[PDB]
């Protein structure tokens, strides 16, 4: 499947757990940040490449990054 | 006052723009009618 | 069939169906079989402007193992 | 610094980098990039402000 | 070379000087070049090759359009650079861009006879450039 | 049921100072140079503002009025500038050889030499619109008949702006007046389409008709009378049109054949103009003007009877279509692109129609006489009629995103498209396919066998036949109709089928159009590249709201340009793609129908009739042995046609060759948009900006490459643009220099 990297620098805006449409993200609890929770990738092999959850972070630059890895039937997208 | 309105739409971007280069072009046309076929200057 | 969907609607109304078309939930709880997992959240969405938020998809193996994906608690 | 102190940006892979800000807030304890920085300019995702740690910045006021 | 005689002595010249063509309504406009093309060079085609070379025999070719231009060209540059200098510490700053702050454009336009006298003096006051640690760049 | 709301929009020049003020987003300031785009482009779509139907429907048709000023204007201008600047009252004493030509160029740079001799006394560029021959059959005489027309159309322009101004700023009608569509269809079906033309029916017999029978015996010009004097002086209209004299009684006693003399059946065309019978006309838009009048009291309005098309279409349901037509009423009378789509796909269906009934039933004057006006007005409204299908394809998506509702189109026609969509796609897959061989291919079966030696192998008119059965048999039921199925009339409707050749003066006006085995090939090509379209535009409307690829695209919208790399990659998934790749396969489509037409007509019908009646054609006829190959496309259409466009410098088609390679440029341009992508030029600007950052001239509103949508848009404009306009400056220098 792919690669989902989060970094540090996010601020638990939640709007990459509510953009990517395999549900592929989650928020778990974290002290740093001011909310208080980071994005977390728990499921990657769901993942489709889709690159929405990149395109809905706020920070600079990206937090979230989705690294383009070896295709399976999952995340090519296939229904057949 | 609705005259000032005018003078702010008539100093946007396209409006401006195309006085002026209907001005700038006007010059050229005009330059031509006048005093034709100058390939270069004669010294 | 796998990705089974089941969610629990307050009375009947008309949806649309991700594989396109437009269908009619029943009252209480319901079922589709759809293909993938992108469709049952792209119908998940389109249960919350109906103020539905009680919805479960499965994974249906083909050996009859049913998977529990979404949520996770 | 404090609120309405203009910086600077020496984070590589921001897109200010070496552009002066503007800090609209300043935390007190986490995140580690506690200083919210008011950009005047936007970047490409049509934002203006980013999170910056407390050596990140160079004052210029 | 290749075969640069004046105009004044071609066969080939005076033959296109017969059928001439009249540029404006003037009835002898196609006359009235011929004439003023006469000191040009025309080759074996008869057609007038300009000198890009910088002789002063040929200066209306190149060199007397050439101070010309940039005259002109380093006007609009200056006029375009000194109102984006001025802009830029007022309120906004984006509207006086595309909607012409007419108040402040018109000054610039008249002030611009000295853009060489402005030009070499922003130069040698070092406030022509900026510093290479102000501006953004990408990383490498 | 007229209900106005009084004042709802101050009329003032607030808004006029800060741009952009119709979106909430965009009003509030320019950050980048993608502000600029977005106001020019989101400017006339009303509808992204609010949900108020009823707000949005004003602007709408007040807008309407606008676009019906700049038409008058442009209209009463060409009436303007044909009555000053042209020659026709030069062209109504010798149409065989006085060119039409208005458009006088100022003399200054040399461009004075586009002012060619056009005969007469007169130096212009030669027009090819036609509108001599429309003003001849309006039946103006003089010049004076030309200024009241055009000042009387700049007074009817102003009635139309200040309508528009009165019917928004001032007077607002309310929604509910809009919904009318019974009254509506009751009002323009009578009014304007049977009103209009039994009042056009009234100006051929009265008018028209008179004068271009005595232009017809040769008399004069001026000695003709003014047509007010054919309404006093009732004697005129007795020595012509002798069933006159008995006045408007067999109107009423129904004595309707004592009017055989002017409202006649001749069918056929003019031997005197090559054009229609100007009595057939009289009597065509007479009969169109009774069943229009007729038929316009269906629908139902205040006084209960009268049909109700909600209880039209709900009755019209089998056992195959469910519900049937049930649903179909409120997708049509609410949302306004379902009217769009409707009305625009269904007028540009008309006016290629238009097209093809005007090449072979010429309806005017001296119009099949003059082969360079006949050849641009065909090409001229096949284009126009393609662009609009296309957009009648384009706002039929937009419906399907916006304005479509799952409540109202549930189990109805709407629905059940949706379903087996698959299956009505892959059998359309299927048949562009199967088109795609069994007709292209055998003209690469042709290329090879002409390039192997072998010329017994090929599919030509001699080797191996491919007869057009099922259009010969149609050409010869329309020839033998007269006397059969039709006995009242003479000849046919046209002589494109049968009948014999009508020569006017030398120039051929119609011979009988032969189909063969070269015709056949081309119908089937044509065939070919409009079931192709339709999958592309099709495909659009049927996957606009979902895929199996994305099950989730109307959330995204009509115009987003990807969902990401992933899933393969899926750019160009929306529906505004899908008219972005049909409009190159409607460039496809329609300039091999305008090339079919450009040299079919020149090699078998077009040309000189000798005096034994012998037909020398334009190009000799050589049409059937070199429409079968791609070679003689190339060599005899392309290569051999283009010697006057390339040839033509220092004449007066020296434009021509001007615009035939600054087109060329043009289409060549448009690639660095189509083939590259946004993500190369915004990292070049970076570098540019630095350099503009160096020196202190850092705009303030930020450069941006273009997005990756107006990208393609820019790159199919400036496409269309220079592959038209090659073809604009390509028929014309060659029709202009051998008819
Ligand atoms: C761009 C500005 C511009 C300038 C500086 C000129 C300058 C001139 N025009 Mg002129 N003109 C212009 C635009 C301009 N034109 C435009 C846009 C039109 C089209 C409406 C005309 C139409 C025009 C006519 C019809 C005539 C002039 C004439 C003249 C000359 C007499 C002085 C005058 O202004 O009148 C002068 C050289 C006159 C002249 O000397 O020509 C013989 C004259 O008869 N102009
Ligand atoms: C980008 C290249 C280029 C260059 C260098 C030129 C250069 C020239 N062209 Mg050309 N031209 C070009 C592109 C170019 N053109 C294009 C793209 C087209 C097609 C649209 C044409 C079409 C064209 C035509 C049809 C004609 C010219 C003419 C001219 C000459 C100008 C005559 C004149 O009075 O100006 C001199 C003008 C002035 C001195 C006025 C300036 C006064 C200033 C304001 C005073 C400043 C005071 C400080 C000049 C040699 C004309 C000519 O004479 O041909 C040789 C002519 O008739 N050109
Ligand atoms: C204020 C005006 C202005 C000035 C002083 C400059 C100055 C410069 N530009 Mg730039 N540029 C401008 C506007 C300007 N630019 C605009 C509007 C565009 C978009 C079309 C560009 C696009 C551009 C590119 C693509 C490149 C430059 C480059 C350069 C440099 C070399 C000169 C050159 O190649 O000219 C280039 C000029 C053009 C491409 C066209 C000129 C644009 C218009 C015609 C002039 C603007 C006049 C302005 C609107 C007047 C406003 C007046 C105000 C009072 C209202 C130099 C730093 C080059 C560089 O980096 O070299 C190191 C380079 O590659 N510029
Ligand atoms: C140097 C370039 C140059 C310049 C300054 C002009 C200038 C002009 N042209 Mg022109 N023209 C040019 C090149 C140029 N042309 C070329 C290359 C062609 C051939 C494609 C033409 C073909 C042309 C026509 C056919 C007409 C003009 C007309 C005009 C005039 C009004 C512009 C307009 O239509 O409104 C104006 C004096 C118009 C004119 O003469 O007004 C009566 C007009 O009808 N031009
Ligand atoms: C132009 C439109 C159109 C077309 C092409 C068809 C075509 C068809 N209809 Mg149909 N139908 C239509 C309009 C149309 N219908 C409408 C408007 C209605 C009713 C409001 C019906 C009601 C209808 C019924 C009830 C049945 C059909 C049936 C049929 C099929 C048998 C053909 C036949 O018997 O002759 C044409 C038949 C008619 C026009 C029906 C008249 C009643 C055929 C596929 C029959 C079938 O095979 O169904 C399984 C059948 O049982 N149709
Ligand atoms: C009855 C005619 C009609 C009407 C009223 C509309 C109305 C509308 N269309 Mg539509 N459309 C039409 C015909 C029509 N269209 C046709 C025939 C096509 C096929 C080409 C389309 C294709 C189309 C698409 C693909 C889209 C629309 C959209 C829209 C909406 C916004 C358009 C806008 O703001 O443009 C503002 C005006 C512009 C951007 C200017 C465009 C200029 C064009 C590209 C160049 C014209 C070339 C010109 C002839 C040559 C100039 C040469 C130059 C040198 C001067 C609006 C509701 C858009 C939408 O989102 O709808 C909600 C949308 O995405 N339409
Ligand atoms: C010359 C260029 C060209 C060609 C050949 C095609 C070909 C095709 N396009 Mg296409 N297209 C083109 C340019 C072209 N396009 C461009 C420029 C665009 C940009 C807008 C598009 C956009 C486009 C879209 C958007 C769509 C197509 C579709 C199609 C297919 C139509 C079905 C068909 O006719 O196939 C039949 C094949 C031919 C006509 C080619 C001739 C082949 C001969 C007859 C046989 C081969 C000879 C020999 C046996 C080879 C074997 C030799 C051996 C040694 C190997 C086909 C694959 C449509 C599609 O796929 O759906 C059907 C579709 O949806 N194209
Ligand atoms: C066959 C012509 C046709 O229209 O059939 C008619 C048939 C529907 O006929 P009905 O009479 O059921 O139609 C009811 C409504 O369509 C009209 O009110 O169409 C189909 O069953 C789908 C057609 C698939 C077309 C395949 C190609
Ligand atoms: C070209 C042109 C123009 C002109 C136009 C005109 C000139 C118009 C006219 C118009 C007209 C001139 C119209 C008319 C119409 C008519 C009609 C529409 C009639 C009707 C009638 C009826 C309907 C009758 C009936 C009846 C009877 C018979 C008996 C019984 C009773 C009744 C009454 C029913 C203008 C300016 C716009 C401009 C543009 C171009
Ligand atoms: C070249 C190219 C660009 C860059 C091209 C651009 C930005 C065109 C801009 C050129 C015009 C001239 C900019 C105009 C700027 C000012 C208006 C200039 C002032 C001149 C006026 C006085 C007339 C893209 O952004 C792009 C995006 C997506 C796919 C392909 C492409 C693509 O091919
Ligand atoms: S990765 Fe982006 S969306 Fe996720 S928490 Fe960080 S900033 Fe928010
Ligand atoms: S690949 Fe990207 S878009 Fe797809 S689910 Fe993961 S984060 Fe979301
Ligand atoms: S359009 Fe460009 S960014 Fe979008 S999916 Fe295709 S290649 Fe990627």
């Amino acid at each position: 499947s792919h690669t989902v990297k989060i970094y540090d620098t996010c601020i638990g805006c939640t709007q990459c757990v509510r953009a990517c449409p395999t549900d592929v993200l989650e928020m778990v609890p974290w002290d740093g940040c001011k909310a208080a929770q980071v994005a977390s990738s728990p499921r990657t092999e769901d993942c489709v490449g889709c690159k929405r959850c990149e395109t809905a972070c706020p920070t600079d630059f990206l937090s979230i990054r989705v690294y383009l890895g070896a295709e399976t039937t999952r995340s090519m997208g296939l229904a057949y | 006052d609705q005259s000032s309105y005018l003078i702010k739409f008539i100093s946007t971007a396209p409006v401006a723009a195309t006085i002026w280069l209907t001005i700038t072009a006007g010059i050229l046309i005009e330059f031509n009618r006048f005093f034709p076929d100058l390939l270069f200057h004669p010294l | 069939e796998k990705y089974a969907i089941t969610w629990t609607s307050p009375k009947a109304q008309v949806f649309e169906l991700p594989t396109g078309g437009a269908a009619t939930m029943h009252e209480g709880e319901n079922l589709l079989y759809i293909a993938r997992k992108e469709y049952g959240i792209a119908l998940g969405g389109q249960l919350r402007k109906f103020k539905i938020t009680n919805y479960k998809i499965y994974r249906i193996l083909p050996s009859g193992e049913t998977t529990f994906i979404h949520p996770a608690d | 610094v404090q609120r309405g102190s203009k910086v600077r940006i020496l984070r590589p892979e921001s897109y200010w980098f070496q552009d002066v800000g503007t800090v609209a807030s300043v935390d007190q304890s986490g995140i580690k990039y506690p200083v919210i920085v008011r950009f005047d300019k936007v970047n490409y995702a049509g934002i203006n402000t980013n999170n910056f740690a407390v050596d990140e910045l160079i004052e210029v006021e | 070379g290749a075969d640069l005689t004046p105009c004044a002595e071609n066969p080939a010249f005076q033959a296109l000087a017969k059928n001439a063509r009249n540029t404006t309504a003037d009835p002898q406009s196609g006359q009235k070049r011929f004439e003023r093309y006469s000191q040009a060079l025309c080759g074996p085609e008869g057609y007038p090759h300009l000198i890009v070379d910088g002789r002063l025999d040929r200066a209306g070719d190149f060199l007397i359009p050439s101070i010309l231009f940039l005259y002109i060209a380093g006007w609009i540059g200056w006029v375009g650079r000194a109102y984006l200098q001025a802009i830029k510490k007022d309120s906004d700053t984006e509207q006086k861009e595309i909607q012409l702050d007419l108040g402040i454009a018109l000054p610039i336009i008249a002030t611009g006879f000295a853009w060489p006298a402005a030009a070499v003096k922003e130069l040698l006051s070092g406030e022509l450039t900026a510093k290479d640690s102000e501006i953004t760049v990408s990383p490498r | 049921r007229v209900i106005v709301d009084k004042d709802p929009v101050p009329t003032s020049f607030e808004k006029w100072a800060q741009p952009g003020h119709f979106d909430r987003t965009l009003a509030r300031g320019p950050k980048t140079t993608t502000w600029i785009w977005n106001l020019h482009a989101l400017a006339h779509d009303f509808d992204t503002h609010t949900s108020d139907l009823e707000d949005i429907s004003r602007k709408i048709f007040a807008a309407h009025f606008g676009h019906l000023a700049v038409v008058t204007i442009w209209l009463s201008g060409m009436i303007f500038h044909g009555a000053k600047f042209s020659n026709y009252e030069a062209w109504l004493s010798d149409p065989l050889n006085v060119r039409p030509s208005a458009q006088v160029v100022w003399p200054i740079v040399g461009q004075d030499i586009l002012n060619g001799d056009v005969g007469g006394g007169f130096h212009g560029i030669q027009i090819t619109s036609g509108l001599f021959q429309v003003w001849r059959g309006w039946g103006i005489t003089n010049s004076f008949q030309l200024y009241c027309t055009a000042i009387g159309g700049l007074v009817l322009a102003g009635l139309f702006l200040f309508a528009g101004w009165f019917h928004y700023h001032k007077r607002a009608p309310k929604l509910e007046w809009f919904q009318n569509v019974e009254s509506m269809l009751n009002h323009h079906l009578q009014v304007l389409l049977g009103c209009g033309s039994l009042g056009w029916a009234g100006h051929l017999i009265h008018v028209s008709a008179p004068i271009n029978k005595l232009m017809d015996a040769g008399v004069a010009v001026k000695d003709i009378p003014l047509p007010h004097e054919f309404i006093l002086n009732k004697s005129l209209l007795i020595d012509l049109f002798p069933g006159f004299a008995a006045g408007l009684t067999p109107f009423f006693t129904l004595n309707w054949g004592q009017y055989a003399d002017f409202l006649t059946f001749k069918g056929g065309l003019n031997p005197v103009t090559g054009g229609l019978w100007m009595t057939d006309i009289a009597h065509h838009h007479l009969a169109i003007a009774v069943v229009f009048i007729i038929a316009g009291h269906q629908y139902r309005t205040n006084w209960g009877i009268g049909h109700s098309i909600k209880e039209i279409l709900e009755n019209h349901k089998g056992p195959f279509t469910g519900e049937g037509h049930k649903g179909l009423y409120e997708n049509l009378t609410t949302s306004w692109h379902a009217q769009l789509a409707t009305n625009l796909a269904f007028l540009g269906s008309l006016t290629i129609i238009i097209a093809h009934h005007m090449y072979a039933m010429p309806p005017y004057p001296y119009l099949a006489t003059d082969y360079a006006t006949q050849l641009c007005i065909f090409t001229h409204h096949i284009w126009i009629g393609g662009f609009l299908i296309v957009g009648g394809a384009a706002h039929a998506a937009i419906f399907m995103v916006r304005d479509y509702d799952p409540v109202v189109n549930q189990n109805n026609v709407l629905d059940r498209v949706i379903r087996h969509r698959d299956a009505i796609i892959s059998h359309l897959n299927w048949v562009c396919i199967f088109l795609g061989f069994h007709s292209f291919g055998l003209y690469i079966h042709n290329d090879t066998m002409r390039a192997l030696g072998r010329p017994q192998d090929m599919f030509s008119d001699t080797a191996i036949q491919l007869q057009p059965v099922f259009a010969q048999w149609v050409q010869n039921l329309h020839t033998l109709a007269p006397g059969g199925t039709a006995p009242n009339a003479l000849e046919p409707v046209s002589y494109a089928f049968g009948g014999g050749v009508l020569a006017v003066g030398g120039k051929v006006a119609m011979m009988p159009i032969a189909l063969g085995t070269a015709d056949f090939l081309i119908h089937h090509i044509h065939a070919f590249t409009i079931h192709v379209t339709v999958l592309i535009l099709l495909k659009g409307v049927l996957f606009a709201r979902s895929s199996r690829l994305i099950p989730d695209k109307a959330n995204l919208g009509f115009r987003f340009p990807c969902d990401g790399p992933g899933r393969g990659g899926t750019c160009q998934v929306s529906g505004w793609d899908h008219v972005f790749l049909g409009l190159f396969w409607m460039y496809n489509s329609l300039s091999i129908v305008i090339f079919h037409f450009s040299w079919k007509m020149q090699s078998d019908v077009w040309g000189t009739v000798d005096a034994a009646g012998n037909v020398s054609h334009i190009t000799g006829g050589n049409f059937a042995q070199s429409a079968i190959t791609i070679n003689g496309w190339l060599r005899d259409f392309l290569w051999a046609q283009a010697s006057q466009v390339i040839n033509s410098y220092g004449s007066a088609l020296s434009a021509y060759g001007l615009m035939f390679l600054g087109a060329h440029f043009v289409w060549a341009f448009s690639l660095m948009f189509l083939f590259s992508g946004r993500g190369y030029w915004q990292e070049l600007i970076e570098s540019i900006v630095w350099a503009h950052n160096k020196l202190k001239v850092a705009p303030a509103i930020q450069p941006r490459a273009l997005s990756i949508t107006q990208g393609r848009a820019v790159g199919v404009a400036h496409y269309l643009l220079g592959g038209i306009a090659t073809t604009w400056a390509f028929f014309h220098a060659h029709i202009l220099s051998v008819g």
